[PDB]
């Protein structure tokens, strides 16, 4: 209903473009905002195109910032330059109310301001120390290894095992990622049935499944 | 442009206690009678979304524990009686100027009772060998409070280099934090040592908590 496209990762030399695509409403009637929240940080508002077209801005990035639209394709644009890694952030666009609220979201674009390079994920399983099974319960993980920029997207199951999971933030150590993952499950359910971590790098467009085997 | 100010950076408020929080604006945000602050919740891995507008209505579909007070330059966001789903970050935000700006932020965490960790340990995979890496990966899983110690040790002695940590945000159900703690070396020096415990030092238990395991076929 409002969904943000972007590059996922930019050189801070280069220019950052960002498409707001915007369904069940016109851009003739509501404005835009965009939002940004760098990693671990808060949300800062970047600007306003209201219905009839004209902008706002923050202060102290509007020398380099510009948001337009247009109205036909149900699109609004985020341009940005003189990129800053601390540029990097999650970027949000939301529906004005006009100028009261935003009370429409997008689930928000990863922009990594960075020159490191893409780099995909190894992906690997994580099953119990070798042997039978000790426990009513047994834990099986999952390593995602070195990857370059953020995000991943983890699930177990293709999603459908979501109850006690734990994915953990990803750590960065020397320009690369890493992340990892729990699922705990009664001992009737593994090895028995088949359990699988489905992960997806968008910056490197991969995908990758592993399904834990006993060792 | 007008600055906004939240308080306190961090709570912690039982389930089914009350719950206050305040912005304060460097100047008034009071414009014809009305009040132009407003609250956002943002839970982990979401977008914010709308609570409170124009200082103290309750938005649509917004449960009526929520409530929120103020005129001029002081406002607050009440939650009475707080739930687990109420783990997050509260962030007010005006439009009596532009640019419109928020507040810092104010993260609410859920007290409970204390519980231990549920610790697993996980040798590097066949598949991580075989490319030349090893990575050792301890789980320590819903346990509450936050405060918690991983110490790995390699046949026995300390190892501090090479751990890389990391903390879930508060679970939205059952309230309680896990954390991952993997330590990586090489394969060259994983493969000349026998045994690797991750050790975890918590409020809640006499004894650490060990796992360990010896390397062999
Ligand atoms: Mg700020």
């Amino acid at each position: 209903q409002v969904k943000l496209e972007e590059s996922g990762l930019v050189a801070p030399s280069q220019s950052l473009s960002i498409t707001c695509t915007v369904s069940g409403f016109s851009l003739i009637r509501y404005g835009v905002h965009w939002v940004r929240q760098p990693p671990g940080k808060g949300l800062e508002w970047l600007g306003v195109i209201w219905a009839g077209g004209s902008t706002n801005y923050n202060s102290a990035l509007m020398s380099r910032l510009r948001i337009s639209k247009d109205n036909s394709k149900s699109q609004v644009f985020l341009k940005m330059n003189s990129l800053q890694t601390d540029d990097t952030a999650m970027y949000y666009c939301a529906r004005d109310d006009e100028g009261y609220v935003m009370d429409y979201w997008g689930q928000g674009t990863s922009v990594t301001v960075s020159s490191a390079k893409t780099t995909a994920p190894s992906v690997y399983p994580l099953a119990p120390g070798s042997a039978a099974q000790t426990n009513s319960m047994v834990t099986l993980g999952c390593l995602v290894k070195g990857y370059f920029p953020e995000p991943v997207t983890v699930t177990w199951n293709s999603g459908s095992l979501s109850s006690g999971v734990h994915t953990f933030p990803a750590v960065l150590q020397s320009d690369l990622y890493t992340l990892s993952s729990s699922v705990t499950v009664p001992s009737s359910t593994w090895p028995s049935e088949t359990v699988t971590c489905n992960v997806a790098h968008p910056a490197s467009s991969t995908k990758v499944d592993k399904k834990i085997v006993p060792r | 442009d007008i600055v906004l100010t939240q308080s306190p950076a961090s709570l912690a408020a039982s389930l089914g206690q009350r719950a206050t929080i305040s912005c304060r604006a460097s100047e008034s945000v009071d414009s014809y009678g009305n009040s132009f602050m407003h609250w956002y919740q943002q839970k982990p891995g979401q977008p914010p979304k709308l609570l409170i507008y124009l200082a103290s209505n309750l938005e649509s579909g917004v449960p009526a524990r929520f409530s929120g007070s103020g005129s001029r330059t002081d406002f607050t966001l009440t939650i009475d009686p707080v739930e687990a789903d109420d783990a997050a970050t509260y962030y007010c935000q005006q439009n009596n100027g532009v640019p419109w700006t928020f507040g810092g932020g104010t993260k609410l965490e859920i007290k409970r009772a204390d519980a231990a960790p549920t610790v697993s340990i996980f040798p590097p995979s066949s598949e991580q060998l075989t490319s030349g890496g090893a990575s050792v990966v301890c789980f320590l899983n819903n346990f509450y409070p936050k405060d918690i110690n991983v110490k790995w040790k390699i046949d026995g002695s300390e190892r501090q280099n090479g751990v890389l940590n990391s903390w879930t945000d508060q679970d939205s159900k059952d309230s309680t934090y896990s954390m991952s703690s993997t330590l990586t070396l090489t394969k060259d020096e994983y493969e000349r040592h026998n045994s690797y415990t991750c050790e975890a030092t918590h409020k809640t238990s006499t004894s650490p908590i060990v796992k360990s395991f010896n390397r062999n076929e």
